[PDB]
């Protein structure tokens, strides 16, 4: 059936140890993503798994083995642009990392 | 069989997912908003179940009973509060005519078991429940909290948080209540459930505080309708 519930019946593969403050990619009970995991102070009441925020996403997770939540922001992005006098001028640039 | 106003009552978590200052608009089995609840006195009659119920209490009940058929023709379910651990079965009891609590003897007869669960259940005060059978699943919500008037419910607002999901599957039309009895009376109120949607309002901590029902009044509808507790002058379109 799937989502409909927390899971329960799980593959025999193992577990891997926690980090924190990196770009990573997890897996948690089969949800996929990637971001950093970090601490954060949103009080969890002891019924509910994971938080949600729009266009489905999801923001905050608790994990397994542990019951601590972890909080997930992607990793940085942004685009660049290049400032150039011309080529009739001169051959040298500059570089700009947007936000 | 008085009738008494159910006023803002039957308000429980829907989805078990966490939310924090945002208002998020869903569709269930909600008990309407100013609806008319049965109000019994003392006597155990058996009643029907539809698409659900909301029993509300003012140590005197015992459990309930949830079947379709009795008289072990056909499964029911059991659920009694006895020495401090809930135990639920599915087996097949022969019912008595008039059941009584008063060791056990109502649930006499248990055989052809196929469900097992035992867990310790929780202590002027009010006791509401929610009972559901939706999908194969048994759903129970419940809240304790104090009063301080026995006529009639209060009339402020209080969410329900989940307490038990079964994975029974078993079909159920008809169900009574179960009280101790020895040789003081006790009141209890039923609802019923129907296909509503509803408007819910979360807190910094994800605490339901407001809700509003999007079919009590033309106010209501356009309150749904803009996703807003409070509306400016105008004419909108519903």
């Amino acid at each position: 059936e799937l989502l409909h519930a927390p899971a329960t019946v799980c593959g025999p593969k193992k577990s891997t140890n926690l980090v924190k403050n990196k770009c990573v990619n997890f897996n948690f009970n089969g949800l996929t993503g990637t971001g950093v995991l970090t601490e954060s102070n949103k009080k969890f009441l002891p019924f509910q798994q994971f938080g949600r925020d729009i266009a489905d996403t999801t923001d905050a997770v608790r994990d397994p083995q542990t019951l601590e939540i972890l909080d997930i922001t992607p990793c940085s992005f942004g685009g660049v642009s290049v400032i150039t006098p011309g080529t009739n001028t001169s051959n040298q640039v500059a570089v700009l990392y947007q936000d | 069989p008085a009738y008494t106003n159910s006023f803002t009552r039957g308000v429980y978590y829907p989805d078990k997912v966490f939310r924090s200052s945002v208002l998020h608009s869903t569709q269930d089995l909600f008990l309407p908003f100013f609806s008319n609840v049965t109000w019994f006195h003392f006597d155990n009659p058996v009643l029907p179940f539809n698409d659900g119920v909301y029993f509300a209490s003012t140590n005197i009940i015992r459990g309930w009973i949830f079947g379709t058929t009795l008289d072990s023709k056909t499964q029911s379910l059991l659920i009694v509060n006895n020495a401090t651990n809930v135990v639920i079965k599915v087996c097949e009891f022969q019912f008595c005519n008039d059941p009584f609590l008063g060791e056990f003897r109502v649930y006499s007869s248990a055989n052809n078991c196929t469900f097992e669960y035992v867990s310790q259940p929780f202590l002027k005060n009010l006791r509401e429940f929610v009972f559901k059978n939706i999908d194969g699943y048994f759903k129970i919500y419940s809240k304790h909290t104090p009063i301080n008037l026995v006529r009639d419910l209060p009339q402020g607002f209080s969410a329900l948080e989940p307490l038990v999901d079964l994975p029974i599957g078993i079909n159920i039309t008809r169900f009574q209540t179960l009280l101790a009895l020895h040789r003081g009376a006790a009141a209890y109120y039923v609802g019923y459930l129907q296909p509503r949607t509803f408007l819910l309002k979360y807190n910094e901590n994800g605490t339901i505080t407001d809700a509003v029902d999007c079919a009590l009044d033309p106010l209501s509808e356009t309150k749904c309708t803009l996703k807003s507790f409070t509306v400016e002058k105008g004419i909108y379109q519903t």
